[PDB]
């Protein structure tokens, strides 16, 4: 149950590197953290239809097919798509967005069909048909003929692709609502992944797997870092870590002759990065997930609020127990309450209430500030 | 006497069939003669007949391959016809089924059928099989041609052809739709239409030769997505067992330009070409959507040519279109007139036996285990469609496997044996898929169906017997109508304090006369007014009209009766006919408020004033309410409902829930604490204590004045 | 299939005739217009509500000419390859052209030629254009007549009602009951019908059905009898047993619930229709009844009259008072009088056009008027649109009649003085008539009117009803006998299923009026009353 599969390299000193113990493509689970949950959703409807077709025969269900995962971009999908492609090492046709949308009027469907029929005639195989918004747009967006041909083909491929051959198809978009509302019925992408924004322990991860190879100065706290930076996504930290090294050598170009080719061998072997730098990048650097509605956890318990004891008790009773013990609502019958409305002075922390509730159930939580 | 039950043959020959001495001489045949029995749907072979004294008068016995050939089980009925033509097989191909050759080496043909075959005179047909035993294994074999066609005896001078591919035995219904009328729950009476005017036309079509007539050609299915629209297509084209052709929307819409044209002209063709045939067209509004939407040439010329296509069949008989969509209001209107889908067909969402049927249906190859309580499923699971159902089985399954997940491992391409052996579903999973579905089609407009009495609504027998006048005379009496030449009254309009009963009011009236219930939320009318709805009024009315009858509750109706939205109503009001019951029933709590020209004659003008529940009233709410939680014995409810003057029923039922609340935090606490399965009274004094009514004595005496305005 | 002659259409002899003696005259007697030398109008468009028959018109027409016949379909046409259609009119003109005389029947011409706001596309230009010169081009060519069906005379384009164009136009109106029993007989005359058949009651019955309507009705009919006997067919058989096939037959109840599942909708927009009510429907109110008489009647049979004296009749007239009082059975009766047809414009449908989601428009429904003059427009519920664009276009098209058409505008108002006064001026709806509730002989007479159509009790008079009702609108006796016929069939189901109630009864009257009401308020009198003596005063030296 829950994360099951995730328990237990890339199917492959010179031993070492031959086992993996510019192109370093087959990237495992090892290079992405802090999507726990989401990873072992993915894995769970990805690996068992292919890896173990028989249980399914056995236990006489036909398995889901369509993946759709959507999130905030820089999130890393097409990172966890290629992931789990290679893992699973079976026929992986990929199929990309506006590379299909590039090409001449009637040569952007050929490509779709013949696509998926070498998918189906090398079964096993996964297609990863990335950035789908933008060959299936919503319908009010595009009018023209070629921009509704293409739909029409993707959408009779889908129908006709659902039969006993062990092929899944995943896409990527992140805005959920911009795919056509007609790809997302029964016997299409039905099932559908949501990646938010990594909370402390996965900026941690994700600092740690990017910063392994930079030659890092003692003086470093990755721990400050990860606990600083607040709605960092992979992506932003990746720029972070390239800006920090940026400043390094440009403070260490000082001793730098740019005007010769090479350098002296101890100058390029003195390159170390200072926290001061990372704290300079973290200054510089901008992110821009904030700026649209996205899913992440908070940590808040009954703690770093004051008094309301009354309040806490109702919140918990309203909430807390419908989902630890939705077995005695059964037992009388009652449904639960839906929704609550906090109402008083500003600045009392009803923020900090919310994010306390959501950290009891151990739900993530979505905001809605008065702007937006 | 062609009627005869089925029985399990004990000997090992799939072309024999065993038929009692009496049978037999009823039947007239001989023993060893050939003959014709045909089963379930249009599928039929030939058996040798043979003399069995111990078969009872009526019966015979056919072993397992028949069965599975015919697409019967054991003690079905068959029909049986001499088969004295049949004649020899000069030349016969057949080929092995895959899983039965699973490494068997050397000649198969020698080491099995040759046996198999040697002066066996065994009758064959096209698509039959059999399986032949031969060392320790068996194998089957399927009749993939003969020659003459199509029944003959496989004797000597039959050349048999035993090479070709191995017929994998998953493609024979994976690759291919064969589903008849038990494949299909929940609408019957939508299955009694369509077969009616399908059936009828092509299985009988001397009938309407000898009364004179031209049956109706186009069919028009509409109705929620996911409700088995093409799925009852496809069981009516197969059972009618006439040729079968189908148009898919979007493949027709997804191919270069002038090209659409020509597999459009090319289906209807063919189709004329072997009358009688089917022709289904799935998702018509994605090629032939309203005007607003397309306006490119391309997407215009379609439409014409399906246009000219459908009105240049009418002449030609013996082939019916079958159409499809999501809306009366998303194909353009040309499609719908005389001569082109003049029979229309709605499909709503099945009630608690139809569920219960889908779930049956589905839920026969899987492992259930024997604690489940679908019945108990059907009805917790309300609004779902099939399709959900199908989804909410297919999550059980999966969170069975995760569950069962521990005890294996992700190596190696096998599992173990036991393992799999074990893999049973519980009611827990089937909980929990329920928690992670995502059911959607009451999210527009749909028809349904209700099972509300005159059980549930105390107090305001007056008023029953008033609604009772209104609506059930007129439907199920119209003969006294017509002898005093009165049309019935259309529609009721419903006005009183909120949460009093009228929407389970109405859903009763819709119950007596046995029709089906729309209903029109006050967030549909404000969606529908800033015009950012997928569905219209019109659109509603074209769906009641369908389904008629039907009863079309609109309920808040003063949030937009304070123009556009209020003309297209009344518009639709009064192109209504009078002989079709459709009865539409508004609520509202400002009656005031409502614009006069809806209350008008011939429109909502039979006002009715829905009172506060009574304390006979509250005490029958309490009672129902309280039908399925465990009460504390000895509970006496008359001191609540004593001291619940005021309080309407929303408010009764408020109480309650904070009662239960109550005692299942208390319930809650104990356990944690390591009891309590009754609802004590210190509970209802404890919910009392916080409760109030929710209206106000100005509001009330205002409801009174005016009604006893409208009284005077 | 061909050969539809004369003998297949029935209930429009005035359409068919026009048709007649607008195309077999210039074909059948070309030497007539040589003698009188006059070039005979080529271009005729026929339009109406969707399956009235045009199409089977123009084949019985073109059949019973026993010229050369051409057909072209709009959708066919419309649905070939680009740069294809121009060819094929191309082709099918000149194919007409030579084999002289020849009728072209461009069914459908709306989708080949529409609005020319909705031609956008490059193609409906090109396909506009071709017509538009072939047509012309064919002034040359003689012993050829245009046929053309669209579904209302504003869609097409404006450029196709010129001189040497479809200029003639025919509007297909809804029939009558002597068209809807005509047409029952046709499509009726090979079915097995039962000799319990009042083929005239169903046409009582169904009004407003079209003729596609009613072969629905016919086949639907039959379709519920071979249900009702399917009870001795089962599907298993084959072979149909002769004497289960013979003993099919079509009853009354069969039609009666066929009519229950119908949906007919040519009412659902507005169409020019006939009426048959007389001074009969309508009690009282002599003064009126005279004076309309004179207005009308006069001007339409006796034009010598105005044409010695020089007068222009006048375009339209106004009613107004208290709500119910008959005014729509008024303007029936005048339209019947005259013999003229008689459109009706419900509010809701002037709300469609003011908020332009209905297909109609004002410009369309007077071209209609002219198309089927004489006629009688009746403009209801005027307030409702004169509390405008809806007004301007209005006047503007009001303006914009020939005075000797004889098409009248007849508004019926409940707010006279909220109407805008533009309307009032002369050669507009000035003629403002005073309509009051009916008087107590008028309320019996209105009594005795509602009850031919209902069994009474023997001795059962209506005087003390008629007196115990003063100042009841006509609506209100409605209702009030509608519930008395309410609470007896109530009673009759009551001993019915107890078990007797062939009849009303006194005391059904009795119960029904102990809760009767006044549909007019005291103060919505006294206003009409103050309102009708202030004009008075305005005319009343
Ligand atoms: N666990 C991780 N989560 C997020 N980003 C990660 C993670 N590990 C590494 N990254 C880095 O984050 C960036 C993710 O790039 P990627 O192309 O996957 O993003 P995306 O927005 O999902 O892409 P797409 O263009 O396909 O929509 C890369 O720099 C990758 O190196
Ligand atoms: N009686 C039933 N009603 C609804 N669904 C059913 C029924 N019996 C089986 N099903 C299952 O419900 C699903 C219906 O899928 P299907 O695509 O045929 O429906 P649909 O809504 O008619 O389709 P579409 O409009 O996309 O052509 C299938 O899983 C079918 O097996
Ligand atoms: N007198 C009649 N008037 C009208 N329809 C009639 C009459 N007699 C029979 N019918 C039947 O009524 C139907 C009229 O359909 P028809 O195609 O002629 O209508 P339409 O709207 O003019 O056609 P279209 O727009 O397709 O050219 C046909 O079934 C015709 O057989
Ligand atoms: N118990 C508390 N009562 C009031 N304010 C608090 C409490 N705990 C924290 N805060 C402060 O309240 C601020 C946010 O207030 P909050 O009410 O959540 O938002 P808003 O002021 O918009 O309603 C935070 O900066 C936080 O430091
Ligand atoms: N006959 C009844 N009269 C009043 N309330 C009832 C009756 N029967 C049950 N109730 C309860 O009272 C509630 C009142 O709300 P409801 O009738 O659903 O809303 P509304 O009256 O606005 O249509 C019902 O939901 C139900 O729980
Ligand atoms: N002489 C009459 N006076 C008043 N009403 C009559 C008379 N004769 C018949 N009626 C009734 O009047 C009704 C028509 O009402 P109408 O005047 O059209 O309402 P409105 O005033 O809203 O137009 C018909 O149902 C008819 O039964």
């Amino acid at each position: 149950t829950a994360t099951a599969i995730l328990r237990r390299k890339k199917r492959k000193r010179v031993v070492r590197n031959n086992l993996r113990i510019n192109n370093m493509n087959e990237v495992g689970y090892d290079d992405i953290g802090g999507c726990r949950k989401q990873m072992a959703q993915i894995r769970e409807m990805v690996e068992l239809p292919l890896r173990h077709p028989q249980l399914f025969k056995a236990i006489g269900i036909k398995p889901p097919r369509g993946v759709l995962m959507y999130g905030p971009p820089g999130t890393g999908k097409t990172l966890m798509a290629r992931a789990v492609a290679n893992e699973t090492g079976a026929f992986f046709f990929l199929i990309n967005g506006p590379e299909v949308m590039s090409k001449m009027a009637g040569e952007s469907e050929s490509n779709l069909r013949k696509a998926f029929e070498e998918a189906e005639k090398n079964a096993p195989a996964i297609i990863f048909i990335d950035e789908i918004d933008s060959i299936a747009p919503k319908r009010d967006k595009t009018n023209g003929e070629v921009e509704r041909r293409v739909v029409s083909q993707l959408l009779t491929l889908m129908d006709g692709m659902k039969a006993r051959s062990n092929v899944v198809v995943i896409a990527a978009t992140n805005r959920p609502n911009s795919i056509d509302p007609a790809l997302r019925r029964f016997g299409r992408f039905d099932r559908e992944v949501d990646i938010g924004i990594p909370d402390a322990t996965g900026r941690l991860e994700v600092l740690r797997i990017h910063t392994k190879n930079m030659k890092l100065a003692d003086d470093v706290d990755l721990e400050a870092l990860a606990a600083e930076t607040h709605g960092y996504v992979g992506a932003d930290i990746a720029s972070l870590c390239s800006e920090a090294a940026m400043q390094q050598i440009r403070e260490k170009m000082d001793l730098i002759d740019l005007d010769e080719d090479e350098i002296d061998a101890e100058v390029l072997d003195s390159l170390g990065v200072t926290m001061d730098n990372f704290r300079f990048a973290l200054g510089n650097s901008n992110p821009s997930a904030l700026r649209e509605t996205v899913v992440e956890s908070v940590n808040v318990t009954w703690d770093d609020v004051g008094g309301l004891d009354e309040i806490k008790e109702e919140l918990k009773e309203t909430v807390e127990y419908p989902v630890l013990h939705p077995d005695q609502y059964t037992k009388f019958g009652l449904s639960p309450s839906k929704g609550v409305l906090f109402y008083g002075p500003p600045g009392t922390g009803k923020t900090l209430l919310a994010k306390a509730v959501a950290t009891e159930v151990s739900a993530n939580f979505i905001s809605v500030k008065g702007p937006e | 006497d062609n009627m005869l039950l089925v029985d399990d043959a004990i000997n090992d020959d799939n072309s024999v069939i065993a038929i009692n001495s009496n049978t037999m001489d009823k039947l007239e045949l001989f023993r060893g003669d050939t003959v014709l029995v045909k089963g379930k749907k249009r599928k039929d072979t030939v058996l040798i007949v043979l003399i069995d004294d111990e078969l009872e008068d009526g019966a015979c016995r056919i072993n397992r391959v028949v069965r599975n050939n015919l697409r019967i089980r054991l003690g079905d009925l068959v029909t049986i016809h001499p088969c004295p033509d049949i004649k020899y097989a000069t030349r016969i191909s057949v080929l092995p089924i895959a899983d039965t050759i699973e490494g068997i080496t050397g000649n198969l043909f020698d080491v099995f059928l040759k046996p198999y075959f040697v002066e066996a005179y065994r009758p064959v047909r096209k698509g039959d099989h059999f399986v032949v035993r031969g060392g320790m294994r068996q194998v089957e074999f399927k009749v993939v041609d003969v020659e003459p066609e199509e029944y003959a005896v496989v004797a000597q001078d039959t050349i048999i052809h035993w090479e070709g591919e191995p017929i994998n035995r998953e493609d024979e219904e994976n690759n291919m739709n064969e589903v008849g009328y038990d494949d299909i729950g929940g609408c019957r009476k939508q299955m009694a239409q369509i077969r009616e005017m399908v059936e009828l036309p092509l299985r009988h079509p001397q009938l309407f030769k000898a009364i004179g007539i031209k049956p109706p050609r186009g069919v028009l299915m509409y109705g929620p997505p996911g409700t088995g629209k093409t799925l009852m297509a496809r069981a009516v084209a197969n059972e009618t067992g006439a040729f079968f052709f189908l148009i898919n929307g979007p493949e027709v819409m997804s191919k270069m330009a002038g090209e659409s044209e020509s597999n459009l002209r090319k289906a209807f063709e063919e189709a004329e070409k072997n009358a009688p045939a089917i022709i289904f067209i799935d998702e018509i509004d994605s090629i032939a959507p309203k005007r607003d939407k397309t306006n490119g040439e391309v997407e215009r010329r379609v439409v014409s040519q399906l246009l000219t296509l459908m009105d240049g069949m009418k002449a030609r008989s013996n082939v019916v279109v079958i159409a499809a969509t999501n809306r009366p209001n998303s194909i353009d209107p040309a499609l719908r007139r005389f001569g082109r889908f003049d029979r229309e067909v709605d499909i709503g969402i099945p009630d608690a036996t139809g569920r219960l049927e889908v779930l049956r249906i589905h839920t026969k190859n899987m492992k259930l285990a024997d604690d489940v309580d679908l019945e108990a499923l059907a009805a917790e699971t309300h609004g779902y469609v099939g399709a959900d159902i199908a989804s909410l089985c297919s999550e059980a399954a999966m969170q069975q496997i995760r569950e069962k997940m521990d005890l294996i491992d992700l190596d190696e391409d096998e599992i173990d044996a036991e393992v799999l052996d074990s893999l049973g579903v519980t009611m827990d999973n089937f909980r929990f898929a329920l928690g992670n579905s995502n059911p959607s089609a009451l999210r527009e407009t749909v028809v349904e169906s209700v099972n509300v009495t005159w059980d549930d609504v105390g107090g305001l027998d007056e008023i029953k017997e008033e609604l009772k006048e209104t609506v059930e005379y007129p439907v199920l009496h119209p003969d006294q109508y017509t002898k005093f030449g009165l049309s019935p009254s259309k529609g009721v309009l419903f006005y009183g304090p909120p949460g009093t009963g009228k929407t389970l009011l109405a859903k009763a009236v819709a119950t007596e006369v046995s029709a089906n219930f729309i209903s029109v939320k006050g967030p549909e009318l404000l969606s529908m007014w800033y015009g950012e709805s997928e569905s219209n009024i019109r659109d509603i009315f074209d769906k009641a009209r369908a389904a008629a009858p039907t009863v079309v509750f609109l309920d808040e109706l003063d949030s937009i009766a304070k123009d556009r939205v209020v003309n297209q109503l009344l518009t639709e009001m009064d192109g209504m006919n009078a002989k079709k019951n459709v009865f539409v029933i508004g609520a509202t709590n400002r009656p005031d408020q409502i614009d006069p020209a809806i209350l008008r004659p011939g429109r909502l003008d039979q006002l009715i004033y829905v009172p506060l529940p009574d304390e006979n009233a509250r005490l029958s709410i309490l009672n129902a309410q309280l039908r399925k939680t465990p009460l504390e014995p000895g509970l006496e409810l008359t001191a609540i409902a004593k001291a619940t003057q005021g309080f309407s029923g929303a408010d009764l039922l408020y109480i309650v829930q904070r009662a239960a609340k109550y005692a299942i935090k208390d319930s809650i606490e104990a356990h944690r604490q390591h009891p309590v399965p009754y609802i004590t009274k210190e509970h209802f004094a404890e919910a009392m204590k916080t409760a109030k009514r929710s209206v106000s004595d100005a509001e009330l005496r205002r409801y009174e004045a005016y009604s006893q305005q409208m009284k005077a």
